RNA sequence: UUAAUUGCGAUAACGAACGAGACCUUAACCUACUAAAUAGUGGUGCUAGCAUUUGCUGGUUAUCCACUUCUUAGAGGGACUAUCGGUUUCAAGCCGAUGGAAGUUUGAGGCAAUAACAGGUCUGUGAUGCCCUUAGACGUUCUGGGCCGCACGCGCGCUACACUGACGGAGCCAGCGAGUCUAACCUUGGCCGAGAGGUCUUGGUAAUCUUGUGAAACUCCGUCGUGCUGGGGAUAGAGCAUUGUAAUUAUUGCUCUUCAACGAGGAAUUCCUAGUAAGCGCAAGUCAUCAGCUUGCGUUGAUUACGUCCCUGCCCUUUGUACACAC
């Protein structure tokens, strides 16, 4: 009957936490969303210029779920890609630290992730209280 | 000071050891021992140190302005 | 040189021509009819909300979609 | 491609001349007995001519072998 | 045929295929019999995957990758041109749609469709140069079973490949009406094409 | 147009500037006893089936 | 997540910002005909303008169309943040303007003769038609410029 | 204590590590069910092992497997070698023999790499070229 | 003074295999006929320095590459013994080759 | 017959040496040995957070016990083409099957004979003869410039011509390395900034920390929809940064804008047979900064042939020679 963040696929939990945050509205998206890329290799603003900061919240969340400490650049190389440089061969490119660090800031205000005495952002006892949650309800469904 | 300290100790089987002899080979050289002489003499050594082979080669202008190379071994010589 | 909007006339001739088709999928739509590809999508996912198209496999790059049992 | 060279038909050759009672057919025993009549400075070259030395020796019950 | 269960539950649909290894979920290996005689023990049948990815080696010797079943062998010869290189994965899930449009079209077996096509289209007669240069002559053999197979994914690949460049149709599809084409005989398909001319060549220069 | 189907005994040997060819013998599956001598293109070994679109000819390239 | 359909009130290629704008492309790829409009800077005009990224640019109506062209006209106005535009820190006033489609050309051409005139470097190249950011000129550029 | 086996499976670099212990079904993959094993389409790979011998011997057993190393691809073979090669160990050491025989023969009809590791490993690469074999292009003029 | 445990690591590192492996035998020897409980010798994945390198002091000829390696081997044993008598029997007989480092901890 | 002047044989030769092989290094096997808080695993002294009632996990090794399967590396073992069959002058060997971690010299390399080339290097050398110069210097240093200069001809390459794709989001996995107190090297984490970057601390002289180098290709879900198009990204403008004494002839990076050729390439031509080709990135060398280069490394992983002497080249035998500065 225990149901964790492991016995759910990885994209149908983003997509329901996502949707969880979104109907909740207190995920205090920073405001210069619309605008920002995601990263510097990237060349186009998310396509879902309004869901695209609670997919990254989710996925930022769950990341946290799994591990033990995650900084921000443990997240900016996670979201970073290739970047295209033209007539040069491609690299592999950083996401950006801004975007990662408010993500991290706000699940931090909602209560989803610490302190993490021994590094960067890790998972909270709440925080193991709403992905288990959401985990169960789309498990069953 | 002190914390270094040199010490000399004899070549043992001094036939066998190609540094002394090169550096004896060009001693000689160096005086004026003919190229033949000098290479014999220290292929005749090693081979009365024991060796299992020797080989020398000298290499450059032998009272000739073009440059030639000659042999002198004696014995088994490996090589792979 | 291909129809990117949707009006009635297209719109009938797809419920008309879409039924009868033993395999339905986005370049079948834009061949067969004269839609675009973008069109061709929201019709498929269209066409499958009431049911007149069956899904068989539902893949990103490509849908298989048939008749209706 | 397994063509063996003269100094494993060699020893296999004179390992048969003087130690044909003590061997066998089987290349187990015959390279733990290698090991004990012959001094074999690798046990690759070991193993060689003692596969060589069985194969002879599978060779010699059927018939003499020349030489 | 009877569930059991375990504490990870593990689905129906692939609890059913206990009794039968088929493809990917979907097509039986049973009732593909290579119709065409002196291409069976080169159309590799019988032994039935649950999935065109295999590792195997099937290169070291020189029939070995008669053995490889022959929609791996539709897979490898996809994984083509270049760009696609390696992407066995993508050529998976190409052979997988393909199968399905397969059966989505003419009702039959896709993997039995796609035997016939490889059974249709493999050229039975062909030529040789004989000659050190252009003046020369081409003089025709007969071709072996494996080389027959070998050319008729070539043939069928090559073509489904250059169909789908540049087109609103897939890969997946280009090849499935592809695969059928040649697996009724249609001379419409680049294969059938392709292979009709290698024998006019072959017969022409007997 | 009637094919013949044929099966391989030997494998006799490698013809053409290249090698490309082999020369086979071959027995015909039906109507048998009825041995000819062929050239293949592709690779081939012994009991291999192989369809012949004409059966009357030898096979005149050799050595 | 989610598709929703769409009706017909279109009108083919309109007039903008004296730019023939081809309708049936959506409209953050149709208003990159006009230069000085990129996909970046389409893409924020049209989420400020609070057009739907998904209406083919045909179909919007005339005072969202006039809605656009006054952002992108005035797009600090509109809180684009100025690292956004074509010319920042103009070399004549100081201000962060951004260049549209005849401008385009015209203040191109102004940078030309600029440089021309002080017989800078760079102009000097550009009168002559060679490269300008240092590459070898000994195997590149051969057919043309 | 329980009665438990501990196996491995490698691929190229990857290796699946395989806890085989007395238990009711479980099989877990990085702590994660065996149904969420990706790439998806190579699911049926280490659905196999279960497969090819049956479900109703994996009634009694809790398999949890660790995988590291390698890639996409090649985790799943090791992942599906240790299922194998673990329930086979398991099987060796608490299970009668003929059972143990049975399903090596099992395994071994359908796949060897199942139970025996592939042993093709990199070529190093040589001056002169990018690869084992390719060279840089020579132009003689 | 007397009998006093020190919580001792001795780390040996070299490049030659044989030798660091008789100062690791000598170790773990002499910790046993004076019954010491030891951790025996770790030994630590070896190094390989390589440098490639142009074979011709020139740049003529085809261009052909040399891969000069060293090899590193590391090791450490730790021990838990009296001060004194351990440091007379190790100060002494250093073989060439090896670099002994002997450090103490506080755990 | 072999990869081999490797062998079996033939035999006015017999018995030998070098080279080849052996050897060495590396890759693959070891639930068998030795051990590990700088590797990992299971219990739990001690806990602890869950969803639940045991599945997922966070923590301490005089804030525990145990162990070595996975990792490491010492000592060893293991393959000898084994067994069986076929074939061969029934020999050397070759072929198939079985077994096996492994059966292409097990894979790849390191070393590697004699005789030479007027091959390259005096611009690596405090290697060096001879010649030249040596104070208005051809020594050395400083400032500036050039080495990059552009009607054009050729070679190695990078990026592409798209849907087997681009783009957006999500999933998300390597191996080889390197690294500072013998001064600022590798940098986690926090904060700030769209970004590049900045800033405050941290750990690491390193199986310990960067670093699980969370690499890219790839996977999935979407957007696009055959349009030089949301392919391609040259050229160019404006601006923000970083390295450096110094960036103009743009060091490099970032942002917005400009958005060329190119629609698969002629005659010709290169490389390649299995974890190979190809694709994809990463580390290292260089390095203050700079890679579209090289040296390695892994990730994904084909098709085709296991051959011949047609082309090219090389070797051998017979032969002709007026050649031997040897066509
Ligand atoms: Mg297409
Ligand atoms: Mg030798
Ligand atoms: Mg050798
Ligand atoms: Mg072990
Ligand atoms: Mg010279
Ligand atoms: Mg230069
Ligand atoms: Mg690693
Ligand atoms: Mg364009
Ligand atoms: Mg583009
Ligand atoms: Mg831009
Ligand atoms: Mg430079
Ligand atoms: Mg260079
Ligand atoms: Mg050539
Ligand atoms: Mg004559």
């Amino acid at each position: 009957p225990g149901v964790s963040v492991r016995d759910v696929a990885a994209q149908d939990f983003i997509n329901a936490y996502a949707s969880f945050l979104q109907r909740q509205g207190k995920l205090e998206v920073p405001g210069y969303v619309d605008i920002v890329k995601t990263s510097s290799g990237n060349e186009m603003p998310p396509q879902d210029a309004e869901g695209w900061f609670y997919k990254r919240a989710a996925s930022v969340a769950r990341h946290i779920y799994m591990r033990k400490q995650v900084g921000v650049g443990k997240l900016n190389k996670l979201y970073g890609g290739a970047k295209s440089r033209g007539v040069r061969p491609y690299k592999h490119i950083d996401a950006s630290g801004s975007i990662n660090r408010k993500v991290l800031q706000a699940l931090e205000k909602i209560g989803i992730v610490e302190i993490s005495p021994k590094g960067g952002r890790r998972i909270s006892e709440n925080g193991q209280r709403d992905l288990d949650r959401i985990a169960a309800q789309t498990l069953e469904e | 000071p002190g914390t270094i300290v040199l010490y000399a100790e004899r070549v043992q089987d001094r036939g066998l050891s190609a540094v002394a002899q090169a550096e004896s080979m060009k001693f000689k050289l160096l005086n004026g021992l003919a190229i033949r002489r000098a290479a014999y003499g220290v292929v005749r050594y090693v081979m009365e140190s024991g060796a299992k082979g020797c080989e020398v080669v000298v290499s450059g202008k032998l009272r000739a302005a073009r440059a030639k190379a000659m042999k002198f071994a004696d014995g088994f010589l490996i090589h792979s | 040189q291909h129809a990117v909007i949707l009006d009635q006339e297209k719109y009938d001739r797809i419920l008309k021509e879409v039924p009868t088709y033993r395999y339905v999928s986005v370049s079948v739509l834009v061949d067969r009819l004269k839609i675009g590809g973008s069109l061709a999508r929201i019709a498929l996912r269209h066409l499958e909300k009431e049911g007149i198209i069956k899904p068989i496999s539902k893949h990103s790059k490509q849908a298989i979609y048939t008749r209706a049992t | 491609g397994r063509v063996r060279t003269k100094t494993v038909k060699r020893a296999s050759k004179a390992l048969i001349e003087r130690y044909y009672p003590k061997l066998t057919l089987d290349f187990q025993t015959n390279k733990r007995l290698c090991d004990e009549i012959a001094t074999i400075q690798s046990k690759r070259l070991r193993n060689k001519i003692a596969g060589y030395t069985t194969h002879l020796m599978k060779r010699i019950q059927k018939g003499p072998v020349r030489g | 045929f009877t569930p059991v269960v375990l504490a990870t539950p593990i689905p129906e649909e692939v609890q059913q295929a206990q009794t039968e290894i088929k493809l990917f979920n979907k097509w039986s290996f049973e009732e593909v019999e290579v119709k065409d005689a002196s291409l069976v023990d080169y159309v590799q049948v019988r032994q039935p995957i649950f999935v065109a990815h295999t590792a195997g080696r099937y290169a070291n010797k020189r029939f070995r990758k008669a053995q490889c079943p022959i929609i791996e062998r539709l897979t490898n010869s996809l994984m083509m041109n270049g760009r696609n290189n390696g992407k066995k994965l993508k050529a998976v899930r190409i052979i997988k749609h393909t199968l399905d449009i397969i059966n989505v079209l003419t009702d039959q077996n896709p993997i039995q469709v796609v035997v016939d096509a490889i059974t249709n289209t493999g050229p039975r007669e062909d030529t040789t140069r004989v000659g050190g240069g252009g003046a020369a002559r081409r003089q025709a053999v007969d071709v072996s079973p494996l080389r027959r197979v070998n050319q008729a994914i070539a043939l069928l690949t090559i073509g489904a490949r250059e169909a789908a460049f540049r087109n609103i149709k897939t890969i997946a599809e280009t090849l499935a009406e592809e695969l059928i084409n040649a697996a009724k005989g249609s001379s419409t398909s680049y294969a059938i094409k392709k292979k009709d001319e290698l024998e006019r060549v072959a017969k022409s220069n007997r | 147009t009637p094919v013949t189907l044929a099966k391989v005994i030997k494998v006799l040997g490698r013809t053409g500037s290249r090698g490309g060819v082999t020369q086979v013998r071959v027995e015909f599956l039906e109507d048998t006893s009825r041995t000819i001598v062929r050239n293949v293109k592709g690779p081939v070994r012994e009991n291999d089936i192989l369809v012949l679109m004409e059966s009357e000819r030898e096979a005149r390239r050799l050595r | 997540s989610l598709v929703v359909q769409e009706q017909g009130s279109f009108q083919h290629i309109l007039r903008l910002l004296n730019t023939n704008v081809d309708g049936n492309i959506k409209i953050v790829y149709a208003l990159t005909t006009i230069k000085g409009v990129g996909r970046r800077y389409s893409n924020l005009v049209c989420k400020k303008a609070d057009v739907d990224l998904h209406k083919r640019a045909g179909e919007l109506t005339q005072e969202e169309l006039e809605r656009i062209v006054q952002i992108m006209q005035n797009p600090t106005h509109y809180k684009i943040p100025a690292w956004f535009l074509n010319r920042q820190n103009d070399i004549t006033d100081g201000k962060d303007y951004h260049t549209l489609a005849n401008n385009v050309e015209s203040k191109l051409r102004d940078d030309l003769e600029r440089l021309k005139k002080i017989r800078a470097h760079r102009g000097i190249r550009h009168f002559w038609g060679l490269r300008v950011r240092g590459q070898h000129t000994k195997t590149t550029g051969r057919r043309r410029a | 204590a329980v009665p438990s086996v501990q196996t491995f499976g490698k691929k190229k670099s990857a290796t699946a590590v395989a806890h085989v212990k007395a238990g009711k079904g479980l099989i877990k993959v990085n702590g994660s069910p065996i149904t969420l094993v990706e790439p998806e389409i190579l699911r049926f790979k280490v659905y196999e092992p279960l497969l090819l011998v049956g479900l109703d011997k994996f009634s009694n057993i809790d398999i949890r497997v660790r995988v590291t190393g390698g890639g996409h691809v090649s985790q799943v073979y090791a992942i599906r070698q240790a299922i194998a090669k673990g329930l086979v160990a398991y099987h060796q050491k608490y299970v009668d023999e003929q059972s143990k025989n049975e399903l090596k023969k099992a395994f071994t009809s359908y796949d060897r790499t199942l139970l025996i590791a592939d042993s093709r490993r990199p070529e190093p690469k040589k001056f002169g070229g990018k690869g084992a074999r390719s060279r840089f292009q020579k132009s003689y003029r | 003074q007397q009998q006093q445990i020190i919580k001792i690591r001795i780390t040996l590192t070299s490049t030659k295999v044989k030798q660091l492996e008789n100062v690791s035998s000598n170790i773990v020897k002499n910790a046993e006929q004076h019954n010491l409980v030891k951790k025996g010798p770790v030994r630590l994945p070896t190094k390989v320095l390589k440098i490639s390198t142009r074979k011709t002091p020139n740049g003529e000829g085809s261009k052909t590459w040399e891969t000069y390696e060293m090899r590193i081997h590391k090791r450490y044993i730790d021990l838990e013994a009296p001060v004194q008598i351990v440091k007379r029997i190790t100060q002494i007989t250093i073989e060439p080759g090896v670099d002994v480092e002997v450090v103490v901890a506080s755990n």
